[PDB]
Parts: structure tokens; C-alpha cells; sequence
């Protein structure tokens, strides 16, 4: 499950996400308003 | 006309009052000359002040206080 | 086999030194008891033997003369180290012949003769030393006796031992001269360091004579006092040693200047009252004794002040001692020149890098150089006392470090006999009330507020509470400056007072009552905070019924009148002083008390609650039968906590000059208590 | 106390050295098994009195 | 009880008396052979009153049948000595003990 | 100053008089050497500490008068005049640069506007002395202590205005 | 909002991902086999080889070395700070426990023998090491962080009993002195049996100052003395002489 949490939080592993555009190539491009995106947790390793 | 040893108490809190405190000394100056000389790598005055530096770098909650840095700051403010 | 083997085998070395590190471990911090089993393992004879032996390897003697210190000179040296920092002065014909510099005027050149320091007369109150001769044959006492006496500690021959220690120290100095390739313990370090503590350890305690400082004071620097000591080369650990040393010598001049000052004083006084009795048979007086000797001495700026009626003569001998004060600090070859120049060539030859010798070196330097204002610092300490009342002081000074030496130490029951035993005996003492200032400046209540922060920091011991709440409250009704320097302890008292037993005994409830009764500036000084917190007390004990009531059978009651009474004649003190009401307190006790309804009780809740009279019905036939009620009875503490409550509220009341002035607050106020409290309730009960 | 012991040794095995030794040192007749000694009191052997 | 042998024959006509106190110089070991105790090392000798229950009782028995310069040997049975206690950190309960005792003085 | 966290006391006090003696007649290496210092070390601890002991400087209380006198007005004025003669000397000499880093710092992950801080002094100050002047209004002659309370509060106000042209002498339009 | 974060929480959240993944593997495998006496089995999650568990424990060991004690002040102050921080995250996102649990389950095995006995003679020759680099990570995760060595209060019997055991018994011994350095409130369980098992580990395994150095540190608690501790070392240890 996903929750909005304050407090000692904030520093935590847990708290950490990646974004990964659906383009392979030039992945690191900028990203545009309304790009289609993955989230990633780092640590579990799951998408949401 | 009263007790020997309280006449000595106030006695000695007037003369601690009244005269001790109206002399005057500047040693500061000669102090500091003397303490900048390094004669025959830092001289004293530079590893006093990096003690200093040190004792505050440090990673603490509070500070605590320290009736040397106030002498010696007192010191070098007077110089 | 021969113990010198060690020196190539180095595991057995190894285990032996940290056998004896464990040696030292199990006897820390007052382990007489063990201290006295451990006597048997490595006995006298032992110890003398290795302190002189040549041959042994560096780790060995360095822990075989530890050993020795802990077990048989630590506690001492700690006790005596912690009553150093007081001047007690008694008036005795040995005080007055006390004088600056020594009496010979043959040299009128400008440095005179100063004096050796640390040699001479002193007459400052210090106890004495307590030991006990170990013995494993003694019968066994009393199996299981709680209240044993203290342990005391293990005996040893001092002279011998001091005797020893010069002659050890003699040689290591004449062995360090010759730039030999082969130092004791294997090191310089390893050579000087014991020697050096064991010394200082020595000094501290009090053991030598004239002679013996003389000869210490000649190795230190031959040159100076009548190949030297302080201008061979060395490492830190050494020079650590060293500023020891100076310390305590900085400290005995220190102590002399006080004692001179003090003796003086004595002469003066004694030869200025009877010329004032004089002055007086012969012709201003309605001045309080203070304010006169203050007016008798107005005299520094030198000018004849017809402000002041003394003779030439008195004047002439007050600004010869001024001079010489004076001249004796250096404002106006020595100790202080040695002192400053020693550790100003220290700090250029090399960079330090302990911390700990910098900051001794810096302290020592910053003591040389400002003479007079370490003695204006030292003064507010010191005091003198009739000789009459010696034997008086030192039995409570004695009382004094019983206390201190108990508080390293983890808490058991024979220690908490041995502190009721000891604060009873401070407070059977008939001098704790004939000089309130010597025990404002012993700190003596800061070091029973230490035990009881400790003690309440589910409690374990409650006696000792009790013992220490008494004893303030004791503490606080003898002088005003007593209430004022306990009155800074207030919030802390208030925090640590909201306990739900209560019933204890003494509270420390009772020791903040105790340190604002009846004072008009402690009153008006009060903060709001701390009513604040009372009323939240109030309120709280007013929401819940009582827990050891309920605990110990009794009728189940929505709330708990046995425990607002405590806070509401707290706050009864704090409202009215000497028969008349403060109006700022009384006003902000009723506005705090107004916004939580609930600190009324049952009774006068607006929500069906019945008023006084039907409530008091209920609560005097409550106390007619034993079914209802059961030490404590619940009809009479139904009654006493709205007695109580009605006598705060009818305190609060504002004053008659207030209401003919017209004022809108009093009217207010005066309004709003009516309409709490009908007539004819009152005209009822 | 001091130490006087008179007796008869053997030349192979009795052999002492200034120091250590068996038990708490101070080695001397009848404190191993190649002498025989006598004090006054006990007869010194292997040690054992 | 105690068992005493003659180690020193001494006077052999004074003996310790009611209201006496006597001076004497002792070394205590284990049954083992470990010594645990020695008057002799603090270079003072002991010095007691007898019948005031001043020291454990097989002291005082071998004593008081000692004659003015003897010197003896002592032992000590655990019912007479410390019991089934002991010493806390010096003798371990149900200890034996032997003593050697030399009688210097009396009053 | 940094380590203080803003709790008033002696050390701040003795630091606060240390900087006023070094820092007299507007030296510019040691201006420029704080200021390097300042914005290598891009710590925020500085800031907050100065903030923290601006807003507790105290001003005059007329209901702590009324219980003296039935019988400690403004004890901390020393405290407050050493603070803000320390920031004008920061200021002195029409360094822009220490005027704009004082107004903002750029570098770090917040920003503190002094400024604000001291036209905050500045407001609380000036009702604190109009309560003390309506007070005094009837009456026709004025007590010693009245006058004395007056003029530590005019010597406060003195270092504050003195502080603020400091501030925007350079010109410094921001 | 968006706030970007140091390159060093993001590698050890990714070390975090991939060591905890392999760890969990690992004991699902060790718990496959429990009480099944056969000559086959995966103690890894399908099987794998045993020396990646090695190679990542000594990895683990090299990524939590404390600094050289030559560096200069601030460079120390420094490094330290970035260990203990690195310490609360993997202590955070629970690695103890897992640490623990292995532990747990490989105690049950006396011997090599034993182990092969239920695991194969293929997999029996990593069991001494693996257990060693265990108790070496665990020393080295829980060194000079209180907030850890407070975890261990209420588990000092699962400590103390295993002194006995004569594969690790130097990793344990550090671990003890560590927690008992670390958290000084601990002395106040400490009871009779305790310093008896630690008086008999001294008897049984040789004259070693280390036990010399923990029972030393049984005497003091911050400044304060307490006594028991010494009465009871000073009653078991002294009066008999051997």
C-alpha cells in the first residue's frame, strides 16, 4: 500500500523513487509535459 | 559593641568593595605582545585560537560553558 | 620463576598487566570492603619491594604503583581534593602573627624576600584522614546487621613511604641528568611518570614537612629557590606532571594571600572599635553597622574626608597594608616569572597536540598573569568563625564528606540508612542555624537536591524522598536569602510534585509552599506558567477518582477529593501574603479557573449538578454510615475540599478602597464571584 | 624463617639453581628425588615433608 | 578441636592469664599450602586480649595453652574457623587452617 | 556565534563583544574574510541563530514597573545594543556585497531577511514606549525611574535607526 | 515537488535491494531441508552456489570499515558521520534481523559433519567461514551506534549462551564487548549465572586478556560504581588461587 507520511520519514530509504521513460534510447532526455513515465520503488524494487 | 568575626565578614566585604575594586591593571596588551613573538609551525596565540576553533567545530546539542574562552576573549576584546 | 623473566615473555606480560588493570577495576569509587580482601593478594611488603626495583619492565611498574595508589591513597585524596576550594578561618592568637612577607627587613630592595611558597603557618579548617589496620583473623562480626559502619580503608606507614618516594625521586632526577642509554622502565616516560603522580598524589593529601617541600622545590629549579628539573627536554606525559605540581604551588599562595588577608582583618577591627567606643564616651550612630563601617572607610582617594573621623595613625597602617597587598601581587627570580616563562618557551619550542596540556599550560599562564583578580574572585568564599566553635564545624564538615562520598555509588539500602542518618545529624547540629551564610556557601542544598533528582529520576526508595523534602523545608524557614536561593527550583518542584501517591509524608510540594510563604517580592515575582500547571493538576485530579483509595476497597467516586486540596491551599499561599490579597495573582488564579469548570466538583456543574447545601446534606449522612464510607473518611474529605475551595474563592476577593475607587475589574471580579456562589447557600450551612 | 637442612645427595640428578624451581623455589636437600635430608623435625623427600 | 605441635620449646611456666592481652607474630596458610595471611609482612606484631571474642576461636584455644616464647603450629577445623561463609574473596567456605604461631609477650 | 543556536547567554555575549573590538572603524579584510568564509561554508545555522536571538530581545513592560514600584524593566539592553552594533559594523563602509547577503543568500537551500527582523524590533520598540508615554500622560511631574527607563529606551532606539541607515547607505536600491 | 538526493542513499538503497533479496533466498533454501535427513538439497534459493554469500559478506565487511585513525580531525569527523549515517539506514530497512535469523538457523548444527549430514558433503566446506563473516558483519553493522546495541537489552541469554560454542568464538566475544562498551544500561541485567558462564569460558579456553577486558568493563556504569557486579567477581574469581 501507498501513503502520505511526515517526520524523521523524509530521510529514510524508503522514500525514494526513479523515473523511467518509456524510450530506451536518450532515456536521460529531459522530460516533456504529458510524457508517458514509469515509477519505480528502489528498494523493493516494484512499480505502482 | 558586637561579635568579633561578623565585625571581620563586613570588614572584609567592604574592603573587598571598596578597595580592591577601584585599582586598575592592563596587562592585556603586554600579554598578547608577549604571547605574538615566536621567537628562537604556529606561534602560541595561533594554537590557542585553533583550540578554540576546534572546541567549537564540534558536533554537539548544546554548548556547555567555558570560563577559559571567556577570560581569553575578554583578554583579546580588551587588547 | 623470577618475574624479571617477563622481559622476553611477552604473553605472560601481557596477562599479568591486565590482570592488574582488573585488580584496579574491581576496587573504583570507594570499594573499601574489597580494597581490604585485596590486601591479601599483594601485601605491603610486595608493593615497597617493587616501587624501588630497577629491572622490572615499563607496564609493570607503571601498574604496580597504580595499584598501590588505588587501593590504599585514592579515597582520601578525593575527599580532601573536594574540600579544598573553601577557606574557613578560626580567630586564634596563631591567626594574628600571620603576616605577608617573612619578618626580616635587613634587604629593602625592590623584591625583598618573598618567601618559599607552601612553607609556613596556615590555619585553615580541613579534617583529617581515617585508615584501619587489615587483619584476617578477626572474628566474624554480626551476620546479616544492616547499619554497619563504613569499611574506612587500608593502613599504611606514611613516613616511610614519603621518605621512599624523595629518594626514588632524587635518583630518577640524577639518573636523567646523565643522558643514560638505558632508562628505567625502558623510556623516559616510563621512568618519570609514576614517580611524579605518586608525589603529587602526596602533596595533595598533606603529608610532608618544611623540609621535604624545601628539598622538592630545590630539584624542581635549583637556581631559583636558594641540574634542574623544568629545562630537560621531555615528552607531554611528563609535562602534564609538571603543571600538576605548579598547580597545587599556585593554589598553597593563593590560600596564604587569603590567610594574611583575613588576619589583618582580624587587627584592624579589634583596634578601630574600641577608638569608636572612645570617640562615642566622649561626645551618626543611627545607622545599622554596615552602613558605619562602610562610612569609616571612606577614605581611598586620599584626601582628609571630615566624612570620616579616623586618626592619622589608623589610616597610616590601613595604606601600609594597601601597599603591601600590592606589592606582594607584582603589580607595582620569583614564581610567576618562572611560571610564564617556562610555558611560553614550551608552547614555541614545538606543537602541541593533547588538548589536555594545552588547556593546563593556558590556565596556568592566564593565573600568573592576573594576580589580584584571582584573589577578589577567591574572597566571596571565605569566612571566620569564633574559636569557640571548632570542634562544632568540623563534625558537620566530617558530616559533609560522608554525603559527597556517597553519591559515585549505586543506591542500596545500607546507603540510604547511611544518608538519613547523616541529614539527620547535619540537621541536629545547633551551628547550621547560628551561620546560614557558611551554608549558602558550602552549596550544601545543592547537594541534596542532587540526591533527590537522582532518587526521582515507581520510585524505589520514598523514605529518602521524605528525608529530603523535610530537610529543605527545614533549609528554607531560616533566613529570607535561604527562600530566594531556593525559590529558583520552583519549576522543576512543580513538575516533579504532580505524583499520585502524595501520601508519602513530606512532598516536595510542601518544599515550593515552604519557599513562597509569606514573602511579598517572592510572591510578586511569581509566573503565570506555574499556576498554569497547578490549575491543570487541579483539574486533572478533579476529572478521576482516586487510585489508592479504589486500590484499597473503597466505594467507586467520579473524582478525587483527597488530592485537590494539596494544590488548592498551594494556591491559597500564593494568593494572600500577611493579611492582605495580591491583586494580580488573584486575578489570574480566577481567570485560569473560570475557563476549566471542572476544578469546581461535582457540585457546581451547570449540568444538573445540586448545589452546596444539598451536597453537604449527602456528604453528612455519607458520614453516618460505615457501609458508604471506609484512614481515610469519605464525607469528611467531601467536606474539607469545598471548605478549602471556599476559603481560596472568598480570598480572592478584591479589596473595599479598590471598590469605592470604582474600578471595573474589581467590580468584575466581585460580580462574577456572586454569581458562582448563592447567598443563601452559605446562610444555609 | 630460615632454611638448614643437612643429608645425602647423588651425583646425577641433584642438580640446583639460584631462583626458581619446584613449588614456591628455595630448592635445597630432599626437594626432589636424588636427596635425602633431615631438619629436626620431618624427614624431606620428593618435596613432601 | 585445635591440634598443637611444638615447633620452639619455650619457658614453660607462664602462661596467659584472665585480663592479659598477648603479643604475638603469625603466618596463615591455606590446607592446600597457600599462604593467605602474615603479620610478619607489615613488620608488626598482633596484639589481642583474650576472652573478649576479639578473634575466631581456635586462635584463642591454641593460645591460651601456649607457653611464654613457644612457637608452635596450629589447625583449625572449619566448624571453629569462618564456618561454612568463609571470607568474601579470601577464604573459600569449608576451609581447614593452619597457623604458626610464636608467643612474644603477655600484657 | 554558529554553535549558540540561539540561546542567550555570557559566551554569545563575550563572542558579540570579541567581533565589535576586531571589527572597529569598518576594517575591510576582515569583512572580506567573514564573507568568504560565510558563503564557502554554505551553512544555515548562522541565520537562524541571529534570527533567534533578535526575537528575544525584550522592551519595556508596564505592568513589571507597576510590581516594582508597589515594592528588571529591560535588563537585556546591553545584550541588544552589542547585536545590533555587531550588524552595522557588518555592514560599514558601504560593502554592497554584504549588503545584498544580508538581504539575501543566494547560495543556500533557505533565505532570512534581516531587514524585516529589525523593522520588527523597530514596530515592537515604538508601542512599547507609546503605551509607556500614555501612562505618563496625566500626571504633571515625572519620577527618577520613569526617567531613567526613557532614556536606556531612547539609547536602544538610537542603535536601531543608526542600524537601518547603515543598512541603506550604499545606495543600495534592493 | 521534486527533490533530488545524494548518489550515496540511492547505492545503498540498490545494495539493500540486491542483499536482502539474496539473504532472503538463502533461508528460504536453509528452511527447506529442516529435519529432512537426505544427501541432497538447495540450501540457496534454487540451488546456487555458495560462494556468492561469501563474496557479498566480505563485501558488506569492506563497505563498513571505520576510518584511519592517521586522517586529520575534520576528515575523521566526517567520515564518521557518513558511517553512522549509512549504519541507521540498513538498520532501518532491516538487515539485523535478517542477520539474526540466519544465525537462528544455522545454530542448530554442532559440526561440519552435522551439516553435511542434511546439506550434502558439496556444500559443507563454507559452513565455518560462513558463520564467521556472520558474526563479523553483525560486530561491524552494531559497533559504536547505541541505538542498535539498545536492540540487543532483552536478548542477553540468546548472547551469553552461545560463549560456549567453538567455531565463532572470538566474533562473539567482540560482539559481547562491544554491546557492553556501547550501552552501559545493560549492566543493570546482568546477573550471577552470566559472569560464572564468563569465568568458565576463561577456565575452559586459556589465559586470554579479552575476557580480562570484558570483565573489567563490568565495574562502572558512566561515573557511577556498581558494586554487586564487583562483589560477585570478586567472590567467583579471587579466593580460589588457581
Amino acid at each position: 500500500l501507498v501513503y502520505y507520511e511526515g517526520g524523521s520519514v523524509c530521510t529514510h530509504a524508503r522514500s525514494l523513487w526513479r523515473l523511467e521513460p518509456l524510450r530506451i534510447s536518450w532515456s536521460g532526455s529531459h522530460l516533456r509535459w504529458g510524457q508517458p513515465l514509469r515509477i519505480r520503488h528502489v528498494t523493493t524494487g516494484r512499480y505502482l | 559593641n558586637l561579635p568579633t568575626h561578623r565585625a571581620c565578614n563586613m570588614f572584609l566585604e567592604s574592603y573587598k568593595a571598596a578597595w580592591i575594586l577601584t585599582e586598575d591593571h592592563s596587562f592585556e596588551d603586554r600579554m598578547i605582545d608577549d604571547l605574538s613573538k615566536a621567537g628562537e609551525k604556529p606561534d602560541p596565540l595561533h594554537q590557542l585560537v585553533l583550540h578554540f576553533s576546534r572546541t567549537a567545530l564540534t558536533e554537539k546539542s548544546k554548548l556547555d560553558e567555558d570560563y577559559l574562552y571567556m577570560a581569553y576573549a575578554d583578554i583579546m576584546a580588551k587588547s | 620463576m623470577d618475574i624479571l623473566e617477563l622481559s622476553e615473555r611477552l604473553d605472560l606480560q601481557q596477562f599479568h598487566s591486565h590482570t592488574l588493570r582488573l585488580y584496579r577495576a574491581v576496587c573504583a569509587l570507594g570499594n573499601n570492603r574489597v580494597a581490604h580482601a585485596l590486601c591479601s593478594h599483594v601485601d605491603q611488603a610486595q608493593l615497597l619491594h617493587a616501587l624501588e626495583d630497577a629491572h622490572l619492565p615499563g607496564p609493570l611498574r607503571a601498574g604496580y604503583y597504580d595499584l598501590l595508589i588505588s587501593i590504599h591513597l585514592e579515597s582520601a585524596c578525593r575527599s580532601r581534593r573536594s574540600m579544598l576550594s573553601e577557606y574557613i578561618v578560626p580567630l586564634t592568637p596563631e591567626t594574628r602573627a600571620i603576616t605577608l612577607f617573612p619578618p626580616g627587613k635587613r634587604t629593602e630592595n625592590g623584591p625583598r624576600r618573598h618567601g618559599l611558597p607552601g612553607v609556613g603557618v596556615t590555619t585553615s579548617l580541613r579534617p583529617p584522614h581515617h585508615f584501619s589496620a587489615p587483619c584476617f583473623v578477626a572474628a566474624l562480626p554480626a551476620v546479616g546487621a544492616a547499619e554497619a559502619p563504613a569499611r574506612l580503608s587500608p593502613s599504611i606507614p606514611l613516613e616511610a613511604l614519603r621518605d621512599k618516594a624523595l629518594r626514588m625521586l632524587g635518583e630518577a632526577v640524577r639518573d636523567g641528568g646523565q643522558h643514560a642509554r638505558d632508562p628505567v622502565g625502558g623510556s623516559v616516560e616510563f621512568q618519570f611518570v609514576p614517580v611524579l603522580k605518586l608525589v603529587s598524589t602526596l602533596l595533595v593529601m598533606g603529608i610532608f614537612g618544611d623540609e621535604d617541600v624545601k628539598q622538592i622545590l630545590k630539584m624542581i629549579e635549583p637556581e631559583v629557590f636558594t641540574e634542574g628539573l623544568l629545562q630537560m627536554k621531555l615528552p607531554e606525559s611528563v609535562k602534564l606532571q609538571m603543571c600538576n605540581l605548579l598547580e597545587y604551588f599556585c593554589d598553597q599562595e593563593l590560600q596564604h594571600r587569603v590567610e594574611s588577608l583575613a588576619a589583618f582583618a582580624e587587627r584592624y577591627v579589634d583596634k578601630l572599635q574600641a577608638n569608636q567606643r572612645d570617640r562615642y564616651g566622649i561626645l551618626e550612630f543611627r545607622s545599622p553597622p554596615q552602613e558605619q563601617i562602610n562610612m569609616l572607610l571612606h577614605f581611598k582617594d586620599g584626601e582628609d574626608e571630615e566624612d570620616c573621623p579616623l586618626p592619622d595613625e589608623i589610616r597610616q597602617d590601613l595604606l601600609e597594608f594597601h601597599q603591601d597587598l600590592l606589592t606582594h601581587c607584582g603589580i607595582q627570580q620569583s614564581l610567576q616569572e618562572l611560571v610564564s616563562h617556562t610555558v611560553v618557551r614550551w608552547a614555541q619550542e614545538d606543537f602541541v597536540q593533547s588538548p589536555e596540556l594545552v588547556r593546563a599550560m593556558f590556565s596556568l599562564l592566564h593565573r600568573q598573569y592576573d594576580g589580584l583578580g584571582e584573589l577578589l574572585r577567591a574572597l566571596p568564599r571565605a569566612y571566620t568563625i569564633s574559636p569557640s566553635s571548632v570542634e562544632d564545624t568540623m563534625s558537620l564538615l566530617e558530616c559533609l564528606g560522608q554525603i559527597r562520598s556517597l553519591l559515585i555509588v549505586q543506591m542500596g539500602p545500607q546507603e540510604e540508612n547511611l544518608m538519613i542518618q547523616s541529614i539527620g545529624n547535619i540537621m541536629n547540629n545547633k551551628v547550621f542555624y547560628q551561620h546560614p551564610n557558611l551554608m549558602r556557601a558550602l552549596g550544601m542544598h545543592e547537594t541534596v537536591m542532587e540526591v533527590m533528582v537522582n532518587v526521582l529520576g515507581e520510585i524505589r526508595f520514598p523514605k529518602m524522598v521524605t528525608s529530603c523534602c523535610r530537610f529543605l523545608c527545614y533549609f528554607c524557614r531560616i533566613s529570607r536569602q535561604n527562600q530566594r536561593s531556593m525559590f529558583d527550583h520552583l519549576s522543576y518542584l512543580l513538575e516533579n510534585s504532580g505524583i499520585g501517591l502524595g501520601m508519602q509524608g513530606s512532598t516536595p510540594l510542601d518544599v515550593a509552599a515552604a519557599s513562597v510563604i509569606d514573602n511579598n517580592e517572592l510572591a510578586l515575582a511569581l509566573q503565570e506558567q506555574d499556576l498554569e500547571k497547578v490549575v491543570s493538576y487541579l483539574a486533572g485530579c478533579g476529572l478521576q477518582s482516586c487510585p489508592m483509595l479504589l486500590a484499597k476497597g473503597y466505594p467507586d467516586i467520579g473524582w478525587n477529593p483527597c488530592g485537590g486540596e494539596r494544590y488548592l491551599d498551594f494556591l491559597r499561599f500564593a494568593v494572600f501574603v500577611n493579611g492582605e490579597s495580591v491583586e494580580e495573582n488573584a486575578n489570574v488564579v480566577v481567570r485560569l479557573l473560570i475557563r476549566k469548570p471542572e476544578c469546581f466538583g461535582p457540585a457546581l456543574r451547570g449540568e444538573g449538578g445540586s448545589g452546596l447545601l444539598a451536597t453537604i446534606e449527602e456528604a453528612i449522612r455519607i458520614s453516618e454510615d460505615p457501609a458508604r464510607d471506609g484512614r481515610v473518611h469519605l464525607g469528611h474529605a467531601i467536606m474539607s475540599f469545598y471548605a478549602a475551595l471556599i476559603d481560596l474563592l472568598g480570598r480572592c476577593a478584591p479589596e473595599m478602597h479598590l471598590i469605592q475607587a470604582g474600578k471595573g475589574e474589581a467590580l468584575r471580579i466581585r460580580a462574577i464571584l456572586r454569581s458562582l456562589v448563592p447567598l443563601d447557600d452559605l446562610v444555609g450551612i | 624463617a630460615t632454611h638448614l637442612r643437612v643429608g645425602w645427595a647423588l651425583t646425577e640428578g641433584y642438580s640446583p639453581y639460584p631462583g626458581g624451581g619446584e613449588g614456591w623455589g628455595g630448592n635445597g636437600v630432599g626437594d626432589d628425588l636424588y636427596s635425602y635430608g633431615f631438619d629436626g623435625l620431618h624427614l624431606w623427600t620428593g618435596h613432601v615433608p | 578441636g585445635v591440634e598443637i605441635e611444638t615447633i620452639s620449646p619455650g619457658d614453660g611456666r607462664t602462661f596467659p592469664k584472665k585480663g592479659q592481652t598477648c603479643v604475638v607474630h603469625y603466618t596463615g596458610m591455606l590446607q592446600n599450602g597457600k599462604k593467605f595471611d602474615s603479620s610478619r609482612d607489615r613488620n608488626k606484631p598482633f596484639k589481642f586480649r583474650i576472652g573478649k571474642q576479639e578473634v575466631i576461636k581456635g586462635f584463642e584455644e591454641g593460645a591460651a595453652q601456649m607457653s611464654l616464647g613457644q612457637r608452635a603450629k596450629l589447625t583449625c577445623t572449619p566448624d571453629v574457623a569462618y564456618g561454612a561463609t568463609g571470607h568474601p574473596g579470601v577464604i573459600p567456605p569449608n576451609a581447614t587452617l593452619i597457623f604458626d604461631v610464636e608467643l612474644l609477650n603477655l600484657e | 556565534i554558529s554553535a549558540c543556536k540561539g540561546e542567550t547567554g555570557a559566551m554569545v555575549s563575550s563572542t558579540l563583544k570579541l567581533g565589535i573590538s576586531i571589527l572597529n572603524g569598518g576594517n575591510a579584510d576582515v569583512q572580506q574574510k567573514m564573507l568568504d568564509y560565510l558563503k564557502d561554508k554554505k551553512e544555515v545555522g548562522f541565520f537562524q541563530s541571529i534570527q533567534a536571538l533578535m526575537q528575544t530581545c525584550s522592551v519595556l513592560d508596564l505592568n513589571a514597573f507597576e510590581r516594582q514600584n508597589k515594592a528588571k524593566v529591560m535588563a537585556d539592553d546591553e545584550f541588544t545594543q552589542d547585536l545590533f552594533r555587531f550588524l552595522q559594523l557588518l555592514c560599514e563602509g558601504h560593502n554592497n556585497d554584504f549588503q545584498n547577503y544580508l538581504r539575501t543568500q543566494t547560495g543556500n537551500t533557505t533565505t532570512i531577511n534581516i531587514i524585516i527582523c529589525t523593522v520588527d524590533y523597530l514596530l515592537r520598540l515604538q508601542e512599547s514606549i507609546s503605551d509607556f508615554y500614555w501612562y505618563y500622560s496625566g500626571k504633571d511631574v515625572i519620577e527618577e525611574q520613569g526617567k531613567r527607563n526613557f532614556s536606556k529606551a531612547m539609547s536602544v532606539a538610537k542603535q536601531v535607526f543608526n542600524s537601518l541607515t547603515e543598512y541603506i547607505q550604499g545606495p543600495c536600491t534592493g | 515537488s521534486l527533490t533530488r538526493c545524494q548518489q550515496e542513499e540511492s547505492q545503498a538503497a540498490r545494495m539493500i535491494y540486491s542483499t536482502a533479496g539474496l539473504y532472503n533466498h538463502f533461508i528460504k533454501g536453509l528452511d527447506s531441508f529442516s529435519g529432512k535427513p537426505r544427501g541432497s538439497g538447495a540450501p540457496a534459493g534454487t540451488a546456487l552456489p555458495l560462494e556468492g554469500v561469501i563474496l557479498s559478506l566480505q563485501d558488506l565487511i569492506g563497505y563498513f570499515e571505520p576510518p584511519s585513525e592517521e586522517l586529520q580531525h575534520e576528515e575523521k569527523q566526517s567520515k564518521l558521520r557518513s558511517l553512522r549515517n549509512r549504519q541507521s539506514l540498513f538498520q532501518e530497512e532491516g538487515m539485523l534481523s535478517l542477520v539474526l535469523n540466519c544465525i537462528d538457523r544455522l545454530n542448530v548444527y554442532t559440526t561440519a559433519a552435522h551439516f553435511a549430514e542434511f546439506a550434502g558433503e558439496e556444500a559443507a566446506e563454507s559452513w565455518k567461514e560462513i558463520v564467521n563473516l556472520l558474526y563479523e558483519i553483525l560486530a561491524s553493522l552494531i559497533r559504536g551506534n547505541r541505538a542498535n546495541c539498545a536492540l540487543f537489552s532483552n536478548n542477553l541469554d540468546w548472547l551469553v549462551s552461545k560463549l560456549d560454542r567453538l567455531e565463532a568464538s572470538s566474533g562473539i566475544l567482540e560482539v559481547l564487548y562491544c554491546v557492553l562498551i556501547e550501552s552501559p544500561e545493560v549492566l543493570n541485567i546482568i546477573q550471577e549465572n552470566h559472569i560464572k558462564s564468563i569465568i568458565s569460558l576463561l577456565d575452559k579456553h586459556g589465559r586470554n586478556h579479552k575476557v580480562l577486558d570484558v570483565l573489567c568493563s563490568l565495574c562502572v556504569c558512566n561515573g557511577v560504581a556498581v558494586c554487586s557486579n564487583q562483589d560477585l567477581i570478586t567472590e567467583n574469581l579471587l579466593p580460589g588461587r588457581e
